[PDB]
């Protein structure tokens, strides 16, 4: 309803800096590394899938398992644990039906308790002073999608694909905010389905050029050419569903010659 | 924790919870408390995890102020500023007075205020009702209780039907429409707007056909002239009665030109169409508009 399309923009810009987890934590963790954390996020994408959930949620609990690792240190046998209770604290924001508890005590395969799960949900509460209403990659993307002329269906699923593909990596994607992420991303899905390149359109909304863009733009080129042989596989898999139009059985551009 | 607050007594219960009316012990601050009871439940409920984050983000004059969030194992307890009392109860006092209309302008226009800045913020309310806005002895009024509120997307997809107490709900809500946005929260607005003036609430419906029936023969049955899409919505039946449009100067008789002129555009069917909160605020309904106290 564009009467505060401009106003929410704005307000997501100003958010998303308050809300970015610190560039360096994995640095800083004894037990945990980038690899861990893939896998971890890589299972909360088949958890997404298993009870169909929102996207948003999944990058929702991705942005408070970031931030709550950016102060708090954590044992690798306790890292699903907070990505537990992250996930379902962003299905109980976010869903309109979440799983319940139990569901979720069900899905570490009882490698938890509902005790330690609830306790869990409150101390990331605590950690995140209950700021959980943060900007994603997708609030950015769903944006960006009006200036398409005319849309197109791949092009949106594409570019949701590469978004949620940058939630595995820590390196390098924890250096870039979620609206250049997006805008690297609906770029490179515009390219690679139809030819054509960030609208002059968005460069008056975002002030993002290709120019700006183009260190996201190399990096998301990258994974997005090694994703078949990256570790791990869930959201390529998710992606070959006829719901996102099967996009990851696209082939990438050779060149985004920039 | 709980230690410096004094309870005087309790206000009543809300969405969610129990709200009580306190003072800080230590600098004199009459306060609401708002206490959750919470393991071997669900955890923290949905709802409060909405309000706080939600309410934590909007700092308005017009939106209830929550202060402080108190965290124990056993209970959570929301520390919110204290107004006293609510606009129905108001309405109720008013019985034989009637609100002066220097004192609904103002507490319209405030309400958009509070409203254009929620909806600035990505935030929908989806309970606006006389029950849930609150006054001051200074004149002021302010949104309260965003139990039922969330965060939207631009655009918006499908949040939960199940939204806005039915008295003060939205034609494409009661129509099923798979989108609703913004513009509920305006439908809402506008019946109280109507309610201030005539002292009753505009549709009191018992049931959602009731709901409908009456907003129909108030406003016309809509069609797809006046709303184009309406006749393919889910919950739209071709048997449904096809009334004439009562004009609105019958709708609320006290009201004068501009005032029925802004409740017009507030309760257009069609939602892209209905006036938002923003643009209303310029509406020429509030070129005199002041900040009388009330007369508590
Ligand atoms: O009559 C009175 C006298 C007093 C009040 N005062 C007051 N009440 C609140 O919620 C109370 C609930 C009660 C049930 C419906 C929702 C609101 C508040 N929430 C933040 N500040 C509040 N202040 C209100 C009404
Ligand atoms: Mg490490």
């Amino acid at each position: 309803v564009p009467d505060y399309h401009e106003d929410i923009h704005t307000y997501l810009r100003e958010m998303e800096v308050k809300c970015k987890p610190k560039v360096g934590y994995m640095k800083k963790q004894p037990d945990i590394t980038n690899s861990m954390r893939a896998i971890l996020v890589d299972w909360l994408v088949e958890v997404g899938e298993e009870y169909k959930l929102q996207n948003e949620t999944l990058h929702l609990a991705v942005n408070y398992i970031d931030r709550f690792l950016s102060s708090m240190s954590v044992l690798r046998g306790k890292l699903q644990l907070v990505g537990t209770a992250a996930m379902l604290l962003a299905s109980k924001f976010e869903e309109i039906y979440p799983p319940e508890v139990a569901e979720f005590v069900y899905i570490t395969d009882d490698t938890y308790t509902k005790k330690q799960v609830l306790r869990m949900e409150h101390l990331v509460l605590k950690v995140l002073t209950f700021d959980l209403a943060a900007p994603t990659v997708n609030q950015f993307l769903t944006q960006y999608f009006l200036h398409q002329q005319p849309a197109n269906c791949k092009v949106e699923s594409l570019a949701m694909f590469l978004g949620e593909l940058s939630l595995i990596d820590a390196d390098p994607y924890l250096k870039y905010l979620p609206s250049v992420i997006a805008g690297a991303a609906f770029h490179l899905a515009l390219y690679t389905v139809t030819g054509q390149s960030w609208p002059e359109s968005l460069i008056r909304k975002t002030g993002y050029t290709l120019e700006s863009l183009k260190p996201c733009l190399m990096d998301l080129h990258q994974t997005y050419l090694k994703a078949p042989q990256h570790a791990q596989q869930s959201i390529r898999e998710k992606y070959k569903n006829s719901k996102y139009h099967g996009v990851s059985l696209l082939n990438p551009p050779e060149t985004l010659n920039l | 924790s709980m230690e410096n607050f004094q309870k005087v007594e309790k206000i009543g219960e809300g969405t969610y919870g129990v709200v009580y009316k306190a003072r800080n012990k230590l600098t004199g601050e009459v306060v609401a408390l708002k206490k959750i009871r919470l393991t071997e439940t669900e955890g923290v409920p949905s709802t409060a995890i909405r309000e706080i984050s939600l309410l934590k983000e909007l700092n308005h004059p017009n939106i209830v102020k929550l202060l402080d969030v108190i965290h124990t194992e056993n209970k959570l307890y929301l520390v919110f500023e204290f107004l006293h009392q609510d606009l129905k109860k108001f309405m109720d006092a008013s019985a034989l007075t009637g609100i002066p209309l220097p004192l609904i302008k103002s507490y319209l226009f405030q309400l958009l205020q509070g409203l254009a800045f929620c909806h600035s913020h990505r935030v929908l309310h989806r309970d606006l009702k006389p029950q849930n806005l609150l006054i001051n002895t200074e004149g002021a009024i302010k949104l309260a209780d965003f139990g039922l509120a969330r965060a939207f997307g631009v655009p918006v997809r499908t949040y939960t039907h199940e939204v806005v107490t039915l008295w003060y709900r939205a034609p494409e809500i009661l129509l099923g429409c798979k989108y609703y946005s913004t513009a509920v929260d305006i439908w809402s607005l506008g019946c109280i707007f109507a309610e201030m003036v005539t002292r009753r609430a505009l549709f009191p419906g018992d049931s959602e056909i009731d709901q409908l029936f009456r907003i129909f023969r108030t406003l016309g049955t809509p069609d797809e002239v006046v709303w184009p899409g309406v006749t393919s919505m889910p919950d739209y039946k071709p048997s449904f009665p096809k009334w004439a449009r009562q004009d609105f100067s019958k709708v609320v008789p006290p009201l004068d030109e501009d005032g029925r002129s802004l409740l017009s555009q507030m309760l257009h069917y069609d939602p892209n169409k209905r006036i938002s909160a923003k643009a209303a605020l310029a509406h020429p309904f509030f070129q005199d508009v002041t900040k009388p106290v009330p007369h508590l």
